[PDB]
């Protein structure tokens, strides 16, 4: 049994209706499904059992429906505390989760690039950091370029949770090179693609100023 | 001829829920097992402690024919040595079982649009059944330290649950009729012979 | 009150063993389907194991032969013995009461299991210097520490507006790295000192790094 949740992310405003889908690879029993909510750092919380029955103390705006293979969780009128991840479950199987996030207007990131510090260079490694600040939606592409060569396999990135004040995301990417490799090249650039940008934005520096 | 009435078990129009599994005790008759070798009628035919092809040559003191409905994916629990909700809480074969287990898909008879809620299984029981034990209690199941006093609520659950048999279920979750033939050989004259 | 209180998580090397405990109140462990469910960092929920009221046990394929679920009625406690642990067993482990047809209604608070061959190590803290080219960004790179977590403040807590402290990444070395940044007025760079305060309790490391425009 495989449970497939859709969409991966719902972007909605408070007061709007949320509809989350869980599809089972097989029709098992009837109305055989539970729904859970999970907030960061907290354990899951049972919302719905038997596909349509509300767990005790769950607000009435939560409802479940469906049967056979197609099930729906509906939050009729989203409250701010409802933005969270939601899982469906049947037997020992969990769906992959659906995130309900706050919708806001598109905001392009502010992009900043940081060379490695001399202190770090003394130790034999160079970390180059690219910062994408306060953007929406969450999808964004960072392409590292060294002397215009597109870098693959030597970077890692991290994204903040949605900001509680302005509902944006921020992203940090680190390109890691050996000192020797770093000293072999001149132009270090991060090129950022995002819906808020009519064309990609590149921030760069030349090693050694 | 005085044939054992296996037809009354195998060809019964209605079958029991597994928790209330039926038993017919077969004695003092000639048993013709030829209907078992008619294939394309049975999805499961497994024997233990006897040869499946030699049944017509055997004599036993008595034969028991137990019958019930379970899910397809639960038929594997009707075997010696198994665990799971059915083997543990509904119908248990002994480890030293001597007999045969026969099953066939009964989707056409036992599933209903929107769910057939007449076939039940026991979900909650504090301990496993002994072999060939039949528990028909409907007492409210106490899952905490507070007595239930006969009313459902938190930690107080009705112990039986319905299968949701609908005809569009995946085959592994469709209803299967099961018959278990137990061959009893006692230190006594045999009364069921092939 | 109805609760499940978990304990026993911690740091363990690959091949080692840990025992998790889940002490129950308000439900009787031996009367219930009781499960362990885990959640690896940033991932979804994964069922691990169940013990039935009558005592039958079942396991996910990924832990079969390595984990053993058990229980103690007199302590009203559920256990998970985890042997031959592997890196990919790193997760938050939850215990839960499973009503099977009525969902998993009661959950423990979770206990964290980290499986790694890395040694405890304080971070190196490097400046992310505000560019010379009006909002400026600056920050600290907190690199090569183990285990999680580190905490980062700015100016001893006096600077909170505009701070983003990012989730750490696990590097191929087995050590973590994170960055903390803040956006400030460019006109403040000449007159305001910016210091990141990094604390790594597991190694008793505290580092205050002044971050200034480079020259
Ligand atoms: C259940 O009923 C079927 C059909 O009535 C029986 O199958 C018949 O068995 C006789 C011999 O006893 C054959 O001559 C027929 O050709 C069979 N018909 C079909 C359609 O298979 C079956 O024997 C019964 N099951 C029992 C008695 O256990
Ligand atoms: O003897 C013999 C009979 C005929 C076949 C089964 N029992």
């Amino acid at each position: 049994i495989v449970l497939t949740q859709s969409p991966g992310t719902l972007s909605l405003s408070p007061g709007e209706r949320a509809t989350l889908s869980c599809r089972a690879s097989q029709s098992v029993s009837s109305s055989y499904l539970a729904w859970y909510q999970q907030k960061p750092g907290q354990a899951p919380r049972l919302l719905i059992y038997g596909a349509s029955s509300r767990a005790t103390g769950i607000p009435g705006r939560f409802s479940g429906s469906g049967s056979g293979t197609d099930f729906t969780l509906t939050i009729s009128r989203l409250e701010p505390e409802d933005f969270a991840i939601y899982y469906c479950q049947q037997g020992v199987t969990f769906g992959g989760g659906t995130k309900v996030e706050i919708k806001r207007t598109v905001a392009a990131p502010s992009v900043f690039i940081f060379p490695p510090s001399d202190e770090q260079l003394k130790s034999g490694t160079a970390s180059v950091v690219c910062l994408l600040n306060n953007f929406y939606p969450r999808e964004a592409k960072v392409q590292w370029k060294v002397d215009n060569a597109l870098q693959s396999g030597n970077s890692q990135e991290s994204v903040t949770e949605q900001d509680s004040k302005d509902s944006t995301y921020s992203l940090s990417s680190t390109l890691t090179l050996s000192k020797a490799d770093y000293e072999k090249h001149k132009v270090y650039a991060c090129e950022v693609t995002h819906q808020g940008l009519s064309s990609p934005v590149t921030k760069s520096f030349n090693r050694g100023e | 001829t005085n044939l054992c009435p296996f037809g009354e078990v195998f060809n019964a129009t209605r079958f029991a829920s597994v928790y209330a599994w039926n038993r017919k005790r077969i004695s003092n008759c000639v048993a013709d097992y030829s209907f078992l070798y008619n294939s394309a009628s049975f999805s499961t035919f497994k024997c233990y402690g006897v040869s499946p092809t030699k049944l017509n040559d055997l004599c036993f003191t008595n034969v028991y024919a137990d019958s019930f409905v379970i899910r397809g994916d639960e038929v594997r629990q009707i075997a010696p040595g198994q665990t799971g909700k059915i083997a543990d809480y509904n119908y248990k074969l002994p480890d030293d079982f001597t007999g045969c287990v026969i099953a066939w898909n009964s989707n056409n008879l036992d599933s209903k649009v929107g769910g057939n809620y007449n076939y039940l299984y026991r979900l909650f029981r504090k301990s496993n059944l002994k072999p060939f034990e039949r528990d028909i209690s409907t007492e409210i199941y106490q899952a905490g330290s507070t007595p239930c006093n006969g009313v459902e609520g938190f930690n107080c659950y009705f112990p039986l649950q319905s299968y949701g048999f609908q005809p569009t279920n995946g085959v592994g979750y469709q209803p299967y009729r099961v018959v278990v033939l137990s061959f009893e050989l006692l230190h006594a004259p045999a009364t069921v012979c092939g | 009150e109805v609760q499940l209180v978990e304990s026993g998580g911690g740091l363990i090397q690959p091949g080692g063993s840990l025992r998790l405990s889940c002490a129950a109140s308000g439900i009787t462990v031996t009367s219930n389907y009781m499960s362990w469910v885990r959640q690896a960092p940033g991932k979804g929920l994964e069922w691990v194991s169940v013990i039935y009221p009558g005592g039958s046990t079942f396991y996910a394929d990924s832990v079969k032969g390595r984990f053993t679920i058990s229980r103690d009625n007199s302590k009203n406690t559920l256990y998970l013995q985890m042997n031959s642990l592997r890196a990919e067993d790193t997760a938050v482990y939850y215990c839960a009461r499973d009503l099977v047809v009525y969902g998993m209604d009661v959950w423990g608070q979770g206990t964290t299991v980290t499986v790694s061959s890395a040694s405890t190590k304080g971070p190196s803290v490097f400046p992310l210097a505000p560019s010379s080219k009006g909002t400026a960004a600056l920050g600290c790179l907190v690199k090569d520490y183990f285990p999680e977590p580190v905490t980062v403040s700015w100016n001893s807590g006096a600077l909170t507006s505009g701070v983003h402290t990012f989730p750490a990444v696990l590097q191929s070395s087995g050590l973590y790295s994170l960055s903390s940044v803040v956006t400030v007025p460019s006109s403040s760079l000449g007159t305001q000192t910016y210091i990141c305060n990094v604390n790594h309790k597991p190694s008793n490391t505290k580092v205050d790094k002044r971050v200034e425009p480079k020259s």
